[PDB]
């Protein structure tokens, strides 16, 4: 009956080459009821293009899923993954550190 | 050595919104190999593992048909506990199960299963005995009653016991090759600023599979066991997973410190030192 | 998915031991087989089940089943039959998967006649 | 081989 | 003492002349309903199983095509149509989606005059 907030985790595939062409990843998971609206932004933007994996749960019952967009990083370019779920009040928005 | 064939089942409803969403995902050894979406157009029981692309037409229709005729039974059940808990018809609310098996490596059960859950909380599960229930609630006493009144728990232990194992043969046969696959982790070491008399080293470790890891800090021999930063192992999206650890050390004091990487793919533990 | 049974009728004497065969076909691992009773009046009556699963005969009331998995057969044995034990008998197993659960495939019938001593 | 569900 | 009340108990009708049956439930503890038809030669056959209130379904033997739909949670209906030869037709209740636990009504015994 109890609901589970999300957790966000965005980062690289290959590590940050600026100039270079990587895959962004957005992972969300320890949330519940599985309805969850994820996307990628860019300096605020809102990447149309987003591939979405499908959505599976653990053994505790909690759902998990993996987003991603290919991109490109630059020294200016911003990313984050905003995410909307039922359990916060505010979708939290989490900024991709190219260090983490 | 011991292996196991598990299923996933999630029942979500969008009230006024449509039917129910049923996905019924399967899984051998930790490893999804089937799975049965019903929001997808024409659902079909699709093979998620190119090992399983080998079996008959015949199975894909057949366990198709079956998980067709599961999607009803739980279209069913969410209006029943809805009125178990007199709930309005107006809200969403989920049922998720797991099932399945568990055998040793020599051929024999392990441990037998079959767990349900209402909106993330337990339902009713099956005993160790598989023969008893155990109810979570004035709820899940009904189902409980029901099913002893009815012999489900025979039926069910019928099919943990035979039917779930005999599959749980075939499909390992089929892609016990695939399931062995390995990829040893690459490690490299960070230098980070922490503006102060300190600073973070990062040991990174990426493209390996499984996703079990273990990364650890030294410092002269003697291990870390306060301060250290680490991240849930995560996807890299690519079939393989990633994961890191820090410490924050004393400006200068870089070299003392240094950092290990087990994982069942490597020849042997790794040591990284972070070279400037 | 042939259920059958081959007796169109049997007339035997009451307090007299009666087996009728039911021969049955399914593809599924796990299934139930059935008999069922129908009077004049036209009523059915369940008497007994058996388990795939089961190894042994089931048993109730003066009823058996011969069930002989290898040979898809399991036949009712009504012991000291009597003048109310005449009627018809079906013989059904529950078995297709997934539209099935509550369709249950019953056979031809046959019919039952305990014949009295006076 | 997936498993007949039954009812709660 | 019982738990299905099948109405009509009996019905007498020109060949072609459509007929309405119900069932009702009389107990909550077998909300599985279905219909089964068994012609003159005392064969059974199963036609429909509806549990969810709205659930509506056709089909057609030979001699018969019929129309169920479970209305509520206690009444199933059934309809006859285009009868050509006689059939009685059972109301059958189980516990769950498995079964192992059919009962059936008393029937309508439909009589083709
Ligand atoms: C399941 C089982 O044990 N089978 C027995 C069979 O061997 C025996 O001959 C028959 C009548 O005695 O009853 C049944």
């Amino acid at each position: 009956m109890i609901q589970k907030t999300p957790q966000i985790q965005v980062y690289s595939r290959h590590p940050p080459e600026n100039g270079k062409p990587n895959i962004l990843n957005c992972y969300v998971t320890q949330f519940h009821p599985p309805h969850i609206e994820i996307q990628m932004l860019k300096n605020g933007k809102k990447i149309p293009k987003v591939e979405m994996s499908d959505m599976s749960f653990s053994k505790d019952w909690s759902f998990y899923i993996l987003a991603h967009t290919e991109f490109t990083p630059t020294e200016t370019d911003t990313y984050a993954c905003r995410v909307k779920h039922d359990s916060m009040a505010e979708p939290k928005t989490v900024y991709w550190d190219r260090d983490m | 050595g011991p292996h196991s064939l598990r299923y996933f089942v999630t029942a979500v409803s969008r009230p006024g919104l449509g039917e129910p969403r049923f996905i019924s995902v399967g899984y051998v050894d930790n490893t999804e190999f089937v799975r049965f979406d019903s929001d997808a157009e024409n659902p079909r029981y699709e093979p998620r593992a190119r090992w399983m692309e080998q079996e008959g037409p015949e199975y894909w229709e057949r366990e198709t048909q079956k998980a067709k005729g599961n999607e009803q039974s739980f279209r069913v059940d969410l209006r029943t506990l809805l009125g178990y808990y007199n709930q309005s018809k107006g809200g969403s609310h989920t049922i998720q199960v797991i099932s399945g098996c568990e055998v040793g490596s020599d051929g024999r059960l392990l441990r037998g299963y079959q767990q349900y859950a209402y909106d993330g909380c337990d339902y009713i599960a099956l005993n160790e005995d598989l023969k008893t229930w155990t109810a979570a609630d004035m709820a899940a006493l009904i189902t409980k009653h029901k099913w002893e009144q009815a012999g489900e728990a025979e039926r069910l232990r019928a099919y943990l016991e035979g039917t779930c194992v005999e599959w749980l043969r075939r499909y390992l046969k089929n892609g016990n090759a695939t399931l062995l696959r390995t990829d040893s982790p690459k490690a490299h070491v960070t230098h980070h600023s922490r503006p102060e008399d300190k600073v973070t080293l990062r040991c990174w470790a990426l493209g390996f599979y499984p996703a079990d890891i273990t990364l650890t800090w030294q410092l002269n021999g003697e291990e870390l066991i306060q301060d250290m930063e680490l991240v849930e192992t995560r996807p890299a999206g690519d079939g393989t997973f990633q994961k890191w650890a820090s410490v924050v050390v004393p400006l200068g004091k870089e070299q003392y410190y240094t950092c290990h990487v087990y994982h069942q793919g490597l020849p042997e533990p790794l040591t990284l030192r972070w070279e400037p | 998915q042939k259920v059958t049974q081959t007796q169109t009728s049997i007339s035997v004497m009451e307090k007299t031991t009666v087996t009728m065969d039911c021969v049955y076909e399914t593809q599924d691992s796990s299934y139930f087989l059935f008999w069922y009773k129908q009077t004049a009046s036209g009523e059915i009556v369940f008497l007994i089940r058996q388990d795939s699963y089961k190894k042994e005969n089931a048993t109730v009331g003066h009823y058996s089943l011969n069930f002989q998995k290898p040979k898809s057969s399991i036949g009712l044995i009504i012991t000291a039959t009597q003048i109310e034990d005449s009627a018809v008998y079906f013989c059904a197993m529950r078995g297709d998967y997934g539209g099935s659960g509550n369709k249950l495939i019953f056979g031809t019938g046959t019919l039952l006649s305990v014949k009295p001593g006076s | 081989s997936q498993y007949y569900y039954n009812s709660l | 003492v019982t738990l299905l009340e099948q109405n009509p108990r009996w019905r007498l009708v020109p060949r072609g002349q459509a007929v309405n049956l119900r069932c009702i439930l009389k107990n909550s503890q077998y909300p599985w309903m279905s219909w089964y038809q068994q012609d003159l030669q005392k064969q059974l056959q199963w036609l429909f199983t509806l549990r969810s209130p709205g659930d509506k379904e056709v089909k057609s033997l030979p001699g018969a095509d019929y129309l169920a739909t479970r209305v509520t949670d206690t009444e199933l209906r059934l309809q006859v149509a285009n009868m050509s030869q006689g059939r009685t037709l059972y109301c059958t209740c189980s516990a769950d989606r498995v079964g192992n636990t059919l009962y059936f009504g008393e029937g309508s015994r439909l009589i083709v005059v």
